[PDB]
């Protein structure tokens, strides 16, 4: 049954096919060996891990994404296995962070703890909704912080944004929360959209970029996603980086649902 | 650039700060320092205090730590503040000239216990201007020096 | 032998790799005491040629004797004994149940004041004893420092250290970019440089010194010979609003292993007499002028006055605030550094592409996409 | 290890809505089953080889990599189950590591036990009076009705004390005695019963919400538990010195948790060719031809699988034997005797006819360089194991003339003693004839077999 689903699965192109269960014993090597690099991701999703090994070795050797889907048939069993250890340890061969983004919110990894850090979140709020997908805060008296059909319903939202780069956004989004509801004494007690976070943190990081001396030609848009490309590819911390903004961006936000706050423990 | 002269300076000055000679300075203990020299915060307060300047420390302040602070990080105004606020401390009277005899009301509460004629000497050694009396003047340019 | 390896030390577990070289746990069967093992393959899998294997191996052989020069010492590992095979040659020591410094400086990113004093306080007592056999590292980093359950430094991988002879000045480029002093790059774009001596320990370690207090390293950028001329020409910032905050006892200790010139650089034996390594001894007399003892309570006044008025001028956490500056004020840059270093952590390694100032944007875009 | 089931509760996940999960009970139970039977005569010492069972070590050590994964949990949607006390102590014993086995009973001490014994698993309302015994499965809303009033079975008790006996805890066997001797409902002629559970009464659900494991329970469900009744008076025989754990032990099962030493994995390395023994030759690899070692014939992994097809076959009953199942180095490390002629079948990772991931010579030696550290690590038989390894023309070089550098490097790593973290004794495969778990294939003994009556001959 296992075999005919991957078949079944192969929507009829053999070469997926096989690469599917050619990858997955290399999961299964390297999960024997090196547990250590799936403690960030709680779902094992082969199918776009070709494609995620795909835009990899697109970007090397840069070539067009068909000469990578025939590239990637090529490579030796040693090279696949090692690409994709490539891929899953971290390590590297659009933008340095741009291709550090497109590779954690792609394969959807997430800090250790962070489906449990959600459950903290949802207790002092009423939902978490992204691209208008309700998580309710009903979700944290369902399933335990721990348990993994919660990190189901976590990374099934996390999902309705289809752009890989953008999930991470919210990843890390939804940890400024988290950060900031610690500090908060108080709760919001409504709806907070992970979403819009990045986007006034998008603008937000457009206004001081202008002011600082950045050209409408920098500041460039993502056609899909209305993000900049630089703000895909800044760095998390920093004076001027991602999660500085979405640690400004997300007091904005809780601004108008919450009138009056009080920070405590600093 | 602290010279071995400040660099005792500071260690005398955390001696003081501790009359155990625990090798550390409690919350507890800078307070009874704070309220000899009549400055009686929260036991709370204190402990913030200790935790500003250590942040691990369990709230015992240590001299190597002691200098980092007494080094001068201090900001012109935010040293000008401090400086003018240690001469207040000293003068009770606040008359605003430093009586010998109100150096020995610090010491005395610094539970130190030192020459009546030391004491004149001190401020002798250190006063011109003031006979008698450190003006505020002498106690800024002293603490630069 | 192999044989020989087995009748004493059994390998459990594997602990961490390398490019060639593999570190094992093992228990000793006499003595049941952990112990750890470095497996360097010397064939390489292959890839080594014969002049590779020959060269792997008299690195090795040399290898052996530094860690056999230096014994009983608090802060460097103890070869506990060597064995050698045609193909593999073995390295017992200390078991060290913690990672190296990179993986530690990536739990916590910025090392707090009182940590890194005695970090380095082994570290310069360690560089002290190196300079004193005159034995120079020229291989510094965190990662070549391991540290134990207690936190005490263990500096590994004298891979690339080389007994000077006396008066004696090497020209060969051992080292991952960024830890490179100055005359490093120099002696390689120049052959008038006759070459550097036991002072290139100091820059490496004041390196650590900004690593350690800020998470990043004081000269980082993403082409490889735009670090080289920050480094040699030396141009480092304690910039805001990151590096505010710390004592000024730190600063000035920083700019003294970072000087780029090295006859003025800031020797072992010296750079542990900066006011920051000062210990509070109890039993010092500590005798003073009648001016000494006026300063003395004046400055105990003065402490107390102090700590009452930094505390009072630190600003509570508040909406605003975070509003218009986040990283500004500490509690909130710290954790956001913090939050940085557990999403993207995995994205932080060792050399150049991975260092850890990647993980953080202290420059508008426009001044870095400015060339 | 392979196959999701109900489990121990019946009930299969944590839902209790008609889907299998893989409890680690049921990976645990069978590990220790396959051991129990492994070379066992049914038939006692009056038997023979007809009547041993044979059981291959590679489904034995599969559940092993399942339990050290699963546990200290029980499945992927129980945390802990107080069932695993079935499978770490008695009488699976089942976890070799010691630690683990710590770890997952005190995990089992936390969230499960109280005061009235210790719930089956969390979130379990069995006969919680939150429950509608008339519906078979539970709506996903009402597992967080059942949170802190679960009922709670005194059985995992006497679990607690037979660990106790077995380990060797006196104090152990005695906090538990006490604390299921006021749980123990007394009836007909004041013989002790053993509750099945013990329920929350439904005025004081509340109560036990917010202060939790200590409202007053009534025993409910089985009176008595005929399944813990029985570790109850066989706990109390082992406690009293009526019965020592080797005799309810015989198969030595509670010696699981002791320290195994790493095994020498002897590798014959072997030449399909003799133009391909002048290569290894040439570079100063010392082996024999496949013709040079007949007697001992070597076969792929593949022909051990169908061989292993005809154990237990019986056309009166309808049973065919073992299904086709691949073979790992702990089954085709082994000499298998069959029809007396010594058999060493080659490991299944360089079968090239399967996939094409024997026909790259840099994942043969990544594959054997696992496959020696799963042997060194995991081997339980007599003698050492023997992994014949023929070096075939697909891993020389292109140019047909060299050995590839990938194996080069492995060939000779074997002989000087360690490669992947293995005591490899490299050799002939005649000389590990006597110091190799030679195990006697019976079935064998008078399809696949005229396959093999031709190969004999
Ligand atoms: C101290 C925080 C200051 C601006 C940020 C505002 C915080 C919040 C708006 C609500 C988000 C999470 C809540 C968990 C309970």
């Amino acid at each position: 049954a296992l075999t005919q689903l991957i078949d079944e699965a192969s929507e009829g192109d053999m070469s997926i096919s096989i690469l599917t269960q050619e990858i997955m014993v290399y999961l299964a090597m390297y999960m024997r060996t090196q547990p250590g690099l799936f403690a960030e991701m709680f779902r094992l999703r082969i199918g776009l891990i070709i494609q995620v090994m795909a835009t990899e070795l697109a970007h090397s050797l840069r070539c067009s994404a068909e000469e990578a889907t025939e590239g990637l048939m090529n490579l030796s069993p040693s090279a696949m296995k090692n690409l994709l250890h490539h891929i899953l340890s971290g390590k590297e061969f659009q933008g340095q962070w741009q291709r550090r983004r497109r590779l954690d919110g792609a394969l959807n990894r997430v800090p250790v703890g962070f489906y449990q850090k959600v459950w903290k979140v949802l207790q002092k709020c009423h939902g978490l909704s992204v691209e208008g997908f309700v998580l309710p805060s009903s979700t944290t008296r369902e399933m335990t912080p721990g348990e993994i059909k919660f990190s189901v319903h976590v990374e099934s939202v996390l999902n309705r944004v289809p752009q890989p780069e953008y999930r991470q956004l919210l990843v890390e989004a939804i940890l400024v929360l988290t950060m900031l509801a610690d500090i908060e004494i108080h709760s919001i007690g409504s709806i907070i959209a992970v979403e819009k976070i990045v986007h006034i943190a998008n603008d937000l990081f457009l206004q001081e970029q202008k002011t600082l001396g950045a050209d409408d030609t920098m500041l460039a848009k993502d056609p899909a996603s209305g993000i900049c490309t630089l703000l895909y590819d800044s760095a998390p911390s920093g004076r001027f980086g991602t999660m500085t903004y979405l640690s400004k961006a997300a007091a904005t936000y809780v601004q108008e649902f919450l009138p009056h706050s009080i920070c405590a423990m600093q | 650039q602290l010279t071995e002269e400040q660099i005792a300076e500071f260690k005398e000055a955390f001696s003081l700060f501790d009359k155990d000679g625990d090798g550390t300075i409690t919350t507890k203990e800078l307070g009874t320092v704070m309220r000899s020299l009549g400055q009686n915060p929260t036991e709370a307060e204190l402990q913030d205090m200790i935790n500003e300047v250590d942040a691990d420390g369990n709230g015992t302040i240590d001299f190597p730590e002691f200098l980092t602070m007494m080094a001068r990080k201090m900001k012109d105004t935010d040293s000008e503040e401090e400086i003018r606020e240690a001469f207040r401390v000293f003068d009770k009277d606040g008359n605003g000239y430093i009586s010998a005899a109100e150096l020995r009301h610090v010491m005395t509460n610094l539970g130190e216990k030192l020459t009546d004629e030391e004491v004149d000497e001190m401020i002798r050694e250190a006063d011109i201007d003031g006979d008698g009396q450190v003006n505020y003047e002498e106690f800024v340019q002293m603490m630069t020096a | 032998s192999a044989q020989d390896f087995y009748e004493n030390y059994e390998p459990k577990e594997i602990l961490g790799r390398g490019v060639s070289s593999v570190v094992r746990r093992c228990i000793h069967k006499p003595t049941s005491q952990e112990y750890a093992v470095k497996v360097i393959d010397v064939t390489g899998g292959g890839s080594f040629s014969p002049e590779e294997v020959r060269e792997l191996r008299e690195a090795t052989l040399k290898e052996v004797d530094i860690l056999r020069k230096v014994s009983g010492h608090p802060n460097i590992i103890q070869l506990k004994d060597t064995y050698e095979t045609n193909t593999f040659f073995f390295l017992v020591f200390d078991l060290m149940k913690r990672g190296e410094l990179f993986d530690y400086l990536t739990e916590k990113v910025t090392l707090s004041e009182k940590e890194t004093r005695k970090i380095m306080r082994a570290l310069l007592e360690v560089i002290c004893t190196l300079h004193k056999l005159n034995i120079v590292h020229r291989d510094l980093k965190p990662e070549n420092i391991l540290l134990d359950d207690n936190m005490n430094i263990k500096l590994t991988d004298f891979g690339f250290s080389c007994q000077l002879e006396p008066g004696e000045r090497l020209r060969e480029v051992c080292g991952t970019p960024s830890y490179l002093a100055p005359e490093i790059i120099e002696c390689s774009m120049n052959e008038d440089h006759p070459g550097y001596g036991k002072e290139v320990d100091m820059w490496s370690t004041g390196v650590i010194m900004y690593t350690l207090l800020a998470g990043s390293p004081p000269f980082w950028h993403r082409k490889q010979m735009l670090m080289l001329r920050m480094i040699m020409s030396g141009n480092y910032q304690f910039g805001s609003p990151e590096w505010d905050d710390y004592s000024d006892t730190v600063k000035d200790l920083v700019s003294r292993f970072l000087v780029v010139q090295p006859q003025n650089r800031y020797t072992a034996e010296e750079a542990l007499a900066h006011p920051f390594f000062q210990q509070y001894l109890v039993e010092e007399v500590r005798h003073f002028s009648p001016r000494g003892k006026f300063k003395v309570i004046a400055l105990t006044v003065l402490a107390s006055v102090r700590i009452y008025y930094q505390y009072r001028r630190v600003k509570p956490v508040t909406r605003e605030i975070v509003i218009r500056d986040p990283y500004a004020l500490r509690p909130l840059r710290r954790l956001i550094d913090a939050y940085a270093f557990r999403i993207y952590g995995h994205w932080v390694k060792k050399g150049q592409q991975q260092n850890r100032a990647a993980l953080f944007e202290n420059t508008p875009k426009a001044v870095l996409l400015s060339l | 290890y392979k196959t999701a089931d109900f489990g121990i509760w019946e009930r299969g996940d944590k839902t209790n809505q008609g889907i299998s999960e893989l409890n680690a009970s049921s990976v645990g139970m069978a590990k220790a089953a396959l051991e129990a039977l492994d070379e066992l005569d049914l038939f006692g010492v009056k038997g023979g080889p007809q009547s041993v069972i044979h059981v291959l070590a590679d489904e034995v050590q599969h559940c092993q990599s399942i339990l050290n994964s699963l546990l200290p949990r029980a499945s992927t949607s129980k945390e802990v189950d107080a069932s695993l006390l079935s499978v770490v102590s008695f009488p699976a014993f089942a976890v070799e590591d010691s630690q683990l086995v710590e770890l997952t009973k005190q995990e089992i001490i936390t969230k499960l036990q109280g005061r009235y014994g210790c719930c089956r698993f969390l979130r379990d309302g069995y006969k919680t009076p939150k429950e509608d015994p008339n519906r078979l499965y539970y709506e996903p809303a009402e597992l967080k009705l059942f949170e802190n009033i679960e009922c709670e079975w005194p059985l995992f008790w006497t679990y607690f004390i037979l660990d106790g006996v077995f380990s060797g805890n006196a104090e152990q066997v005695q906090e538990y005695k006490e604390a299921l001797e006021a749980v123990l409902i007394k009836g007909k002629n004041g013989v002790p019963l053993l509750p099945e559970l013990y329920s929350v009464p439904p005025d004081r659900v509340d109560e036990e919400y917010q202060n939790p494991h200590t409202v007053d329970r009534v025993p409910m469900g089985k009176l008595p538990h005929m399944w813990g009744q029985s570790l109850y008076i066989l706990g109390s025989l082992m406690a009293e010195g009526f019965l020592a754990p080797g005799e309810i032990d015989p198969l030595n099962r509670r010696f699981s948790t002791v320290p195994k030493p790493d095994v020498v994995v002897q590798v014959s390395i072997l030449a399909e060719t003799e133009e391909i023994k002048t290569i290894l030759k040439d570079k100063g690899i010392y082996v024999e031809t496949i013709a040079e070692v007949y007697p001992i014939r070597v076969q792929p992994a593949r022909i051990l699988s169908h061989i292993y097809s005809s154990l237990g076959c019986n056309n009166r009953m309808k049973l065919s034997g073992r299904p086709y199942r691949h073979m790992g180095v702990l089954g085709t490390s082994k000499l298998y005797d069959i029809r007396k002629t010594i058999f060493t079948f080659t490991p299944q990772f360089i079968d090239q006819q399967q996939f094409y991931l024997a026909l790259d010579n840099k994942m043969i030696v990544e594959m054997l360089r696992t496959d020696l550290s799963y042997l060194c690590s995991r081997w339980r038989m007599t003698g050492q194991p023997t992994i014949t390894f023929p070096i075939s023309h697909s891993m020389l070089d292109e140019d047909g003339t060299s050995l590839n550098s990938s194996i080069l490097a492995a060939l000779r790593k074997m002989q000087d003693g360690y490669f992947g973290g293995a005591r490899v004794q490299t050799g002939k495969l005649s000389e590990f004839l006597t110091t190799s778990c030679c195990t006697h294939l019976s079935f064998m003994d008078p399809e696949v077999a005229r396959y093999l009556d031709h190969l004999l001959a």
